[PDB]
């Protein structure tokens, strides 16, 4: 229970030192197209 | 299952209807070795 602590500061503290580290994988670059921004999510559409 | 899009879509939804079209004639020709016996009856109103 404290290490979850531990590790509950662990994001408040390592990403500011070490910069960014938001989670998952989400397509926002280039390879072909770029982004994921306009309206909503959908199937194969958009940038393709 | 349904499409969850973990890391991956475009793959997903494309072959999902591809495999469902391969089930289909796929079940009807496994039938095809008792198609043999079937074929007995069509060669037994061919000789008449």
């Amino acid at each position: 229970l404290n290490m979850r602590a531990d590790l509950e500061t662990y994001v408040f503290q390592d990403n500011l030192a070490t910069a960014m580290r938001r989670d998952g994988e989400i397509y926002q670059s280039i390879v072909n197209d770029i982004y994921d921004v306009p309206r909503n999510v959908t199937i194969t559409l958009e940038d393709g | 299952k349904k499409p969850e899009t973990p890391e991956e879509q475009q793959w997903l939804v494309e072959a999902q209807q591809a495999k469902q079209g391969q089930q289909d004639p796929a079940m009807v020709q496994a039938q095809g070795v008792l198609l043999q016996g079937q074929a007995e009856l069509a060669k037994a109103q061919n000789q008449t």
